[PDB]
C-alpha cells in the first residue's frame, strides 16, 4: 500500500479555480464544534490513496 | 427484528427530516455509501427502504 498520496476528503466549500489548499486543520462534520480536537463527526481532512 | 430475518419498513408519502437523525450523538456510526450526509435535507428520493 503506497499511502503517500493524500486527497482532501472534507472541506467547507468549492475551491476557487488554480486555488490550492495545504491548511491542515480539522473540519466539522456535525452540529458539535471539534475545536481543534477529532471525536464524533470530526475529522482529518486528508486522507491517503490505497 | 434479528439479521437473517431483519424487519424491512417502507418510508413513504411523507416529509422527512434527517438534521434530528444526524445530530443524534446516540449513533456511534454514520457512514453513508450513495448520497451525502449534509443533503439529506435537500434530495427527493420515490420511497425508502429501512
Amino acid at each position: 500500500g503506497n499511502y503517500n498520496y493524500r486527497y482532501r476528503l472534507f472541506r467547507k466549500s468549492n475551491l476557487k479555480p488554480f486555488e490550492r489548499d495545504i491548511s491542515t486543520e480539522i473540519y466539522q462534520a456535525g452540529s458539535t464544534p471539534c475545536n481543534g480536537v477529532e471525536g464524533f463527526n470530526c475529522y482529518f481532512p486528508l486522507q491517503s490513496y490505497g | 427484528a434479528s439479521v437473517y430475518a431483519w424487519n424491512r419498513k417502507r418510508i413513504s408519502n411523507c416529509v422527512a427530516d434527517y438534521s434530528v437523525l444526524y445530530n443524534s450523538a446516540s449513533f456511534s456510526t454514520f457512514k453513508c455509501y450513495g448520497v451525502s450526509p449534509t443533503k439529506l435535507n435537500d434530495l427527493c428520493f420515490t420511497n425508502v427502504y429501512a
